[PDB]
């Protein structure tokens, strides 16, 4: 059984940090496939 | 809907006397072990306030001798001692399911 | 679950008590068939449940049965040390 | 502590559209407490109308759910009850409450489970007639 | 064969669905006998 109420599992990720990451993921990532380009970050395609 | 069934329509006691006050929920209304049973006050001419939350919890700014109790679906709240400014139509409300739902209502009258 | 009885109630002797004869369903060749086998056991494997009797190893193992071809019988074993020691 | 008061018409025609608004004084709407109405009416006990979260999401009683409609206006710190075909039958005192709330984890996941309405108005007596 | 019911119905949570109350004739120590368990699984792990 179960304790007290049910609450969902859940991840904390830092938004200032996730997103000076993602800064510096996206200058490497220009560094190959040129500049004054976009990079799209989006979520992951169906399968398991 | 859960329906709330309330007795007596009328009780009255003189002061100085307990007086204890029944809500019978067509259904459970405890959640995970939190009772969601509320209790309130409606004086004639006035809104009604919240007395007791969560069936059993004392609400902040009301005088200590209002207090409840119950569990699942049989609640008993009470007054002691019953004083002259208790006079009011007392109602029990449910918020385990919606829609939301109010006890017929009590009349405590002095006697 | 086994259903046992005294194999003999008369005795005197220090065996009063002990070697018990149980009735159990035991299964058998076919999975659809079963038999009914009466066996003698000691008491110290069988322990009263509630006579219904279990073996007192269903608490807490399998049993796995000796194989009736190999001896229990000590042998000589003698070590030897590898080269160098 | 924060005080609620209503205002619109008291005599309202048959059919017509009732329009309610309640004034927070002292609070703020866009808080973490659920803002709903309830009417009271002899012969009936009170009822409830319906709730209203500041991100807009609402929950309504499910006999009234084709007639009424509620809103927060964030600028003016208002809550707005809109009921349509209003009948003789519909005639009560209207009074608009705020309703605590235990919010018992992320409240992006729900986790929120209502807890007694604490602050009630005044009440609005409304009476349809022409 | 599982009879799963959810766990709570009164659930107003992202965890509504979630959490089946399953119920199954379990084996036991002996042969002979059977037990009636009772336990929670999640929703993926049950398939109706
Ligand atoms: C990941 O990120 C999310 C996003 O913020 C974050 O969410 C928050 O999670 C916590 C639980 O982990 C939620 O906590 C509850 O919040 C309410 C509301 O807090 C306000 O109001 C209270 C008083 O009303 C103030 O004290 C508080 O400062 C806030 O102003 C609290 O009322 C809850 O309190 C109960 O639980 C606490 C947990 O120990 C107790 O300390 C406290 O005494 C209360 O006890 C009650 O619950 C107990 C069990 O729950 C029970 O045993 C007691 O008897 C009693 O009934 C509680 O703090 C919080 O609301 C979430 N925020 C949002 C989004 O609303 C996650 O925590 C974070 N997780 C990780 C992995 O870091
Ligand atoms: C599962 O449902 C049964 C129905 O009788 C109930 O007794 C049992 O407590 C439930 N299990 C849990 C873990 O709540
Ligand atoms: C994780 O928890 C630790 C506990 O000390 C805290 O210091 C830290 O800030 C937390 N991090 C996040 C991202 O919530
Ligand atoms: C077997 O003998 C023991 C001796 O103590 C006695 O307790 C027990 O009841 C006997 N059982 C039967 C089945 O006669
Ligand atoms: C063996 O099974 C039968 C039913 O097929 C049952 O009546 C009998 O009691 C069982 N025997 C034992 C010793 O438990
Ligand atoms: C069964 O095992 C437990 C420990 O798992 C032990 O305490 C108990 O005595 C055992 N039963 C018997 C009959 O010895
Ligand atoms: C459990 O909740 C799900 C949510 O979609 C619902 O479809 C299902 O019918 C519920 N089961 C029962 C037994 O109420
Ligand atoms: C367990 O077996 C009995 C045998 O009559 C059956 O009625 C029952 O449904 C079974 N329980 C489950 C949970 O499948």
């Amino acid at each position: 059984d179960i304790i007290g109420h049910i609450r969902q599992a859940h991840c904390n990720v830092s938004k200032a940090t996730w997103n000076e990451t993602l800064g510096k993921v996206v200058k490497q990532l220009r560094k190959h496939f040129g500049n004054n380009t976009i990079i799209r970050f989006a979520q992951s395609s169906g399968g398991d | 809907d859960i329906v709330l069934t309330q007795s007596p329509a009328s009780l009255a006691v003189s002061l100085g006397q307990r007086a204890t006050i029944f809500c019978r929920a067509s259904d459970t209304v405890d959640i995970s072990g939190d009772s969601f049973m509320h209790w309130y006050q409606q004086k004639p001419g006035q809104p009604p306030n919240l007395l007791i939350y969560r069936a059993s919890n004392l609400q902040s700014g009301i005088p200590a001798r209002f207090s409840g109790s119950g569990s699942r679906a049989d609640f008993t709240l009470t007054i002691d001692p019953v004083e002259a400014d208790d006079v009011a139509t007392y109602y029990c409300q449910q918020s385990s399911e919606d829609p939301l739902t109010f006890g017929a209502g009590t009349k405590l009258e002095l006697k | 679950t086994l259903q046992c009885t005294n194999y003999t109630e008369k005795l005197r002797s220090m065996m009063k008590g002990e070697l018990k004869n149980c009735s159990f369903n035991m299964t058998t060749e076919l999975r659809d068939k079963k038999q009914k086998v009466y066996s003698l056991f000691y008491r110290l494997d069988v322990v009263q449940i509630n006579k219904e009797y279990r073996l007192i190893n269903c608490n807490t193992s399998a049993i796995t049965q000796a194989c009736p071809k190999v001896s229990f019988e000590p042998i000589p074993i003698h070590y030897c040390a590898p080269a160098g020691f | 502590q924060v005080q609620l008061q209503e205002s619109g018409p008291g005599l309202v025609k048959p059919s017509e559209t009732l329009s309610l608004t309640c004034a927070v004084s002292g609070g703020s709407i866009s808080s973490g407490h659920w803002w709903s109405w309830v009417r009271q009416s002899p012969g009936k006990g009170l009822e409830w109308i319906g709730t209203i979260y500041h991100s807009g999401s609402a929950n309504y009683n499910p006999s009234l759910k084709s007639r009424v409609t509620i809103s927060v206006d964030k600028s003016k710190n208002q809550f707005s009850l809109k009921l349509t075909s209003v009948t003789a039958a519909d005639t009560a005192v209207y009074f608009c409450a705020r309703n605590a709330i235990l919010i018992f984890g992320v409240i992006a996941f729900g986790e929120y489970y209502f807890c007694g309405m604490d602050v009630w108005g005044q009440g609005t007596t409304v009476t349809v007639s022409s």
